[PDB]
């Protein structure tokens, strides 16, 4: 029966909707999800608007008023100017009559707000299009109306804020630039009127409700009024003074003294500079008298959340940081002034302790900007010696972990500002920290956890000699507190936060061989400690050192037998004997960091072979097993040993890069091989037991060891030094390994990272193998096509690795699009187009860049036959492409890339640089130059494609587009006008001659 | 026992329906089925003083699927407000759907989630995330797949909600489960179930669990 | 508690939704074996991460086994008749996947130690 009010044949019966919406908004589980389609279904009736004010006069339900409105405001918004003047008078008055009827009843005023509020927004849709060019007296009106009640003249706030909020704050993506424009002009002319409205109301005071929206309305005038208003008026003293003293104003109060800081003002001028210094002062007073005193404690505070305490100091906090970040230097000169200017940044030291992650960085972001200027600004640190000795103590106690990046970063680069300022005292703070671990007071893992990240962050801020004594001091005392503490969980904590501690002071380290030798020999000790987070913190602990202090292994160091590297490579089984392969892995990596060192080839290579020598060794004897009999594969332990070397491999070739190149010839035949092997398995295990064969631990285990030997090829091609090697050792090998295996693998079983290993490879070296790029081509670009040409979803990697291997390839091998047959060069077309319409934004931005780099590929080959029979094949359905994409409203995200790529298909016929018709003849005059044509053809796409648009709108529309084809922001401009006028019937025309 | 309204509102693909879902069933849906209007479910929290039952009015992102738009915001006690940390233009459309969303509910604690931090190419920065501050919302890095911070946004509007800012969420005390019998009619029905769920793969082989 | 903790490990765990024919997670957190000190009967009861909500409650039956599945060499797939997490003693299709091959063989060991108990 709810189904009734869709029948539009008959009358709309009032009580039958006030029914649905009471099911929707009162109602549950099937009877709810039912009323809430046919409500849906009831506003998107495009003749639904003519039910509109039956239901605002005759409803009961408030729920249904609303639901009207929302009909009401896609009319306005959409087709208002279909109507005749007449109906659009009728709306009009009836809004406004139904907005002061609802204000005059105190009852309906105070409990339908949500209605009132709504209605007030249809209004302020219908200035948008009436005002003030067909309503010259609305803001008289209302001006006069406001006298006549307190709830007609509160409402006025609400509407007045609504129209600023729709005109400044939100107008850029809604409106033309001309139509925003228009009405920034007409507001700013009228608003003489409305301030002096407004300052009335805040000077005669009395209701609060009055007085909060008029406060309300007054923050969003101060996003776009002139400072005189605010300076050359009373309202400055009325707001740091009146308003901040009751609990009602003084929220909105404090955000419009934050916009009131921000205004543009006259820097050159001692009055303005003492009214400035003035309005902080009440403001500050009035906090300190009537909400709490510089000593509170608003950690406490913020924590019991009492009201709206928690807002309050979020404010204060904004209104501070905004205030002082502009203002402070007002406050720093004058005697008088110091007392303010430290009380100010004291509240801040206490708004600082607040436990609320989001406040302590909008604090740490200007203690940031405040301590970055004592480091320079000359004669200004004293001043705040005591607020900095508060501040170091709040930022050591409060430090994150390294990983917590952003965070820690801001916090390390206030605390290295901090302890240049003052050394003694962050020194100090520190030990007496340490103190408090040691003694138990303050002892806890998260307490000795931070301590640690704090005492790391400060590395290299000392001098050497100052640093030497701390560190010792610090890594003692870590010790001391490692042997007291009982238990292997606490002794686990502490030296992990050694390690910590010592992977920070590389500068100590390098300076004391005996002291970081033990360390190391320490951390090979910790690699056998299966205690959890050990093994892994000694390993990142060793990479880490060895990364700053590397030249320290590969030299002989006095009395020493031999460089520290050939020690730890003797003696690695047993130093990694109790790792997992991932530990083992870091570990070859960070040996492989220490070799590269090595600037003498012949002892790298030697270096290198040794290193190598247990994953070799491995290797060759599998390698002898596996090809005497290859069924030795199958058997699933061997397939983990095998991917371990790779990884091995891999790890160390990400550290040595072009110096690698031994280790990758010595395994290289035998590992395409087993590449070869490999697939073997998977093909027959695909073929015995079906695509589920591709989820089996085996055939993942086999995939495995075929994406680390492309990851192993793309590591060491991507840093290669010797290219003349790459393509005669390497390429010729690897495409006859990969291509055919990855072209004749069923989808399922084809690897996306063969897609990978390609583009490094045509990036590194595809101007020198043109043979092997059309071998690439010929391999992977239909079959990888045919994957993901039948919707957005199949096959994600393969669809990113797909573009980015046609975007290298058509930039640095272009000759191999040139050699493809016409119709598979149509399928690349048919490709680009294709990912224009992807979401995703990877496939889309590399999708629009290739159609950019081609139109240039193509430009570049001049006036000759390929070039002519690409625009006149393509030209246009580049052009409609790039349209639909623009005007969708599905892609926006490629906004600026399908304007640039519009932009210059556009200036290649504006600048007649295609030398043939692209109209085939007899389609108009044969001498019609090719911007005429485009003109017609793009006119008759945009008519049949948006039939609401007049002629006049499309002709306007692309006489700027072409004029504006050489300044990509104009042009863009116009495309933005374009999209909010396709929105909605009667778009002005002359809106596409709007200039700056 | 307290039952609060809770809109979810954001863009299109941000994550809304993925992050109820995971709260009601436990579940990780991989496909994007964009939400028709609104999506209402009961979503019920035991903490230390009591249960807690939000009414999670889930919306569409989509503007072609918005249906009643902000009439589904009419008496909502709380929302979050949702972006994608891989998707810059979800986060630029964050002061739209708050302007629509305090337009209707002009006094209500929100949270404002940035969803997928799972993802590594992250596009919205730290350091760009500062909308919230001067609208006094809470903000949460999240991920829906990998959990991070999945239960912050309600553990905060309900310590707001019931105003008790040590509010914890507890383990409900678990029924001795009931001894049955297999029954011998539908042994059959069992084995037959059971190969075909052996031979269906369990996603995300790769992940920690 | 009235019940002691034989074996606690970290898991995830699926049902099967025959409907969608896919494995749907329902929950990550401790997978706990707790022994009844009234009855000596041992359940599986599982609570999910942060939320601390029940995703497993049923009694390690007798009849049950623990089979692999085709994608995976660290899970057990089992048909459980009455778990009682969502309420109402429903029939499930479950499967639970650990850290390790080590962690599901253990889980295997312990949940066969668990019958036996609740065999008596
Ligand atoms: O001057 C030297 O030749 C010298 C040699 C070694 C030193 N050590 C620093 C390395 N060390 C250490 C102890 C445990 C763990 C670690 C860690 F691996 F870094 F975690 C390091 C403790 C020994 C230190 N530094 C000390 O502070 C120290 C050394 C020995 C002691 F008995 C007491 C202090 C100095
Ligand atoms: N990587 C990742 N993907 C996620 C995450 N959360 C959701 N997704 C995916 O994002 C896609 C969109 O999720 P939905 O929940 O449907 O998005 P929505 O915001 O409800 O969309 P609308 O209903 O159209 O507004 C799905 O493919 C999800 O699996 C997350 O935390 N990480
Ligand atoms: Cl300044
Ligand atoms: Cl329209
Ligand atoms: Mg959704």
């Amino acid at each position: 029966s709810m189904e009734g009010i869709l029948d539009f044949s008959n009358d709309l019966d009032i009580a039958l909707l006030d029914q649905v919406v009471s099911t929707f908004y009162q109602g549950e589980g099937v009877q709810q999800k039912q009323a809430q389609e046919i409500l849906t279904k009831f506003q998107d009736n495009p003749d639904a608007w003519e039910k509109v004010d039956q239901i605002l006069q005759f409803s009961t339900n408030p729920q249904s008023k609303f639901i009207a409105l929302s009909i009401l405001d896609k009319l306005i918004t959409r087709k208002w100017k279909l109507l005749p003047n007449d109906h659009r008078i009728g709306i009009r008055n009836f809004v406004v009559g139904m907005i002061i009827s609802m204000c005059q009843d105190d009852e309906v005023f105070k409990t339908q707000k949500n209605l009132i509020n709504k209605s007030d927004l249809t209004l302020v849709q219908i200035l948008k299009q009436e005002w003030p060019q067909n309503w010259p007296e609305f803001i008289p009106e209302l001006i006069g109306s406001s006298s006549s009640s307190v709830n007609v003249c509160e409402n006025n706030m609400i509407v007045l804020k609504l129209l600023s909020e729709e005109v400044f704050d939100f107008s850029a993506e809604q409106m033309t630039q001309a139509k925003a424009l228009h009405l920034k002009n007409s507001m700013s002319k009228e608003f003489e009127q409305i301030f002096k409205l407004c300052f009335q109301v805040l000077e005669q005071g009395s209701s609060s409700s009055l007085i909060v929206a008029t406060l309300e309305s007054l923050l969003r005038y101060l996003h776009w009024i002139p400072y005189r208003y605010i300076y050359e008026t009373n309202i400055l003293e009325l707001l740091s003074t009146k308003f901040m003293t009751s609990p009602d104003t003084r929220a909105i109060t404090l955000k419009c003294l934050t916009e009131v800081s921000n205004l543009k003002i006259p820097q050159d001028n001692d009055l303005i500079k003492r009214q400035t210094v003035l309005f902080f002062q009440n403001t500050l007073q009035q906090i300190a008298t009537s909400v709490m005193p510089v000593t509170a404690d608003l950690k406490a505070t913020y924590a019991n959340a009492n009201g709206n305490d928690q807002s309050f100091l979020q404010d204060l906090a904004m209104f501070l940081t905004t205030y002082l970040a502009r203002n402070r230097a007002l406050l720093e000169s004058d005697e008088s002034l110091r007392e303010l200017l430290l009380n100010a940044h004291q509240y801040l030291i206490q708004l600082s302790k607040i436990e609320e992650r989001e406040l302590f960085k909008t604090t740490l972001d200007y203690w940031h900007n405040l301590v970055a200027d004592l480091f320079y600004e000359p004669l200004k640190k004293h001043i705040y010696e005591e607020i900095c000795s508060q501040l170091r103590l709040v930022i050591i106690e409060n430090m994150v972990r390294p990983e917590e990046i952003q965070l820690y970063k801001s916090e390390r680069e206030v605390l290295v500002y901090l302890t240049h300022l003052n050394v003694i005292d962050t020194e100090e703070i520190m030990i007496s920290k340490l103190a408090r671990q040691i003694d138990g007071s303050e002892w806890s893992w998260h307490n000795i956890n931070t301590l640690s990240w704090a005492i790391g962050s400060i590395s290299g801020t000392m001098s050497e000699d100052t640093e030497k004594r701390f560190v010792v001091t610090v890594i003692k005392d870590l010790l001391g507190l490692c042997e007291q503490k009982r238990g292997k969980d606490n002794k686990a904590v502490v030296a992990r936060d050694i390690m910590y501690v010592v992977g920070e002071y590389p500068r100590f380290l390098k300076a004391h061989w005996n002291f970081l030798r033990t360390v190391i020999l320490k951390l090979f000790e910790f690699m056998h400690e299966t205690h959890e987070g050990v093994q892994d913190m000694a390993c990142d602990t060793f990479i880490k050192i060895v990364q700053k202090c590397k030249y320290h292994f590969v030299i002989q160091q006095p009395r020493e037998s031999e460089p520290f590297i050939q020690t730890i490579i003797r003696d690695i089984q047993k130093t990694t004997a109790d790792l997992q392969p991932q530990q083992v892995h870091t570990f070859y990596k960070a040996c492989g960091i220490i070799i590269s060192e090595e600037r003498s080839v012949a002892e790298r290579n030697r270096l290198l072979s040794d290193l190598m020598q247990l994953p070799n060794m491995a290797w060759d004897t599998i390698v002898e097993q596996s090809t005497a009999n290859p069924t030795l594969l199958l058997d699933s332990e061997t397939v983990k040993i095998i991917a371990n070397i790779i990884k091995t491999n891999v790890a160390v070739c990400t550290s040595m890069g072009a110096d690698f190149y031994p280790q990758l010839g010595h395994i290289y035949y035998n590992m395409l091989q087993l590449y070869r092997a490999v697939s073997s398995m998977i093909s027959t295990q695909v073929a015995a037991e079906g695509l589920i064969a591709t989820k089996t631990p085996k055939v993942r285990g086999l995939r495995t060891i075929k994406k680390e030997i492309l990851k192993l090829v793309e590591t060491y091609i991507s840093k290669a030094r010797n290219l003349d090697d790459v393509v005669k050792v390497l390429v010729e090998p690897l495409l006859n390994a990969v291509l055919e295996d990855y072209m004749n693998n069923v989808p399922d079983a084809r690897d996306a990272e063969v897609l990978n290993c390609m583009t490094t490879v045509v990036e590194k070296v595809g101007h020198m193998i043109p043979q092997g790029v059309i071998l690439i081509l010929q391999s992977v670009f239909e079959c990888t096509l045919d994957m993901i040409n039948k919707d957005f979803t199949e096959y994600p990697e393969h669809r990113v690795e797909f573009y980015k291997l046609l975007k290298v390839i058509n930039e640095k091998s272009f000759a191999a699009f040139l050699e493809l047959p016409p119709a598979a060069f149509k399928l690349f077309v048919d490709a680009i187009c294709w990912a224009f319409k992807h979401n995703n934004r990877d496939v889309e931005v590399n999708g629009l860049q290739i159609a950019l780099d081609l139109v240039k590929n193509i430009e570049r080959m001049g006036n000759v036959p390929f070039a002519n029979e690409f625009h006149k094949n393509y030209f246009f359905i580049f052009v409609s492409e790039t349209f639909f994409v623009l005007t969708d409203s599905d892609h926006k995200s490629g906004f600026s890339k399908q304007a640039l790529l519009l932009m210059k298909l556009i200036s290649l016929v504006y600048d007649n640089k295609i030398s043939v018709p692209l109209y085939q003849e007899a389609e108009v005059p044969q001498g019609t130059s090719n911007q005429v044509y485009l003109s017609q053809y793009l006119a008759n796409m945009l008519s049949n494609a948006f039939p609401h648009l007049t002629s006049e709108q499309i002709a306007s529309f692309l006489s700027a587009l072409t004029k504006q084809c050489k300044d990509l922001v104009v042009f863009k401009g116009t495309l933005r006008d374009f999209l909010v006028q396709i929105k909605e019937v009667g778009g002005d025309p002359t809106d596409y001659l709007f200039a700056e | 026992q307290v039952q609060f309204k809770l809109v979810l509102v954001g863009d299109g693909g941000t994550g809304k329906t993925t992050f109820v879902k995971r709260h009601l069933t436990g579940e990780f849906e991989k496909k994007y089925v964009a939400t028709l209007g609104v999506e209402v479910h009961p979503l019920v929290f035991h903490t230390n003083r009591g249960p807690i039952k939000f009414n999670v009015w889930d919306t569409a992102g989509l503007e072609k699927f918005g249906g009643l738009r902000d009439g589904y915001y009419i008496q909502a006690q709380c929302a979050i407000i949702m972006f994608d940390v891989t998707s810059r233009v979800t986060y630029k459309n964050v002061p739209n759907w708050h302007r629509d969303l305090v337009r209707v509910c002009e006094n209500i604690p929100i949270v404002l989630c940035g969803n997928k931090v799972d993802i590594k190419d992250r596009k919205v920065k730290a350091k760009s995330i500062v909308f919230h501050r001067k609208k006094n919302l809470q903000y949460y890095d999240i991920s829906a797949k990998s959990n991070y911070n999945f239960e912050k946004p309600f553990l905060w509007l309900a310590r707001k909600l019931i105003g008790d800012p040590n509010l914890e969420f507890v383990a409900m005390p678990a029924a001795a489960p009931p001894e049955v019998v297999m029954d011998p009619a539908l042994a059959a029905q069992y084995e037959h179930d059971l190969e075909v769920a052996q031979t269906t793969a369990l996603p995300d082989e790769d992940d920690d669990l | 508690e009235d019940e002691e903790v034989l074996y606690k490990v970290r898991a995830k765990l699926f049902r099967f939704d025959a409907d969608a024919k896919e494995w749907k997670e329902r929950g990550t957190g401790d997978c706990k074996f707790l022994k009844n000190k009234k009855t000596n009967k041992v359940r599986i009861l599982m609570r999910r991460d942060k939320t601390l909500k029940i995703c497993a409650n049923h009694i390690i039956a007798p009849e049950y086994t623990l089979k692999p599945n085709v994608g995976s060499d660290r899970s057990w797939v089992y048909a459980c008749t009455a778990d009682i997490a969502e309420g109402e003693a429903e029939a499930f299709t479950f499967a639970i996947r650990f850290g390790s091959k080590e962690n599901a063989d253990k889980f295997k060991e312990e949940f066969e130690k668990a019958q036996e108990i609740n065999k008596k």
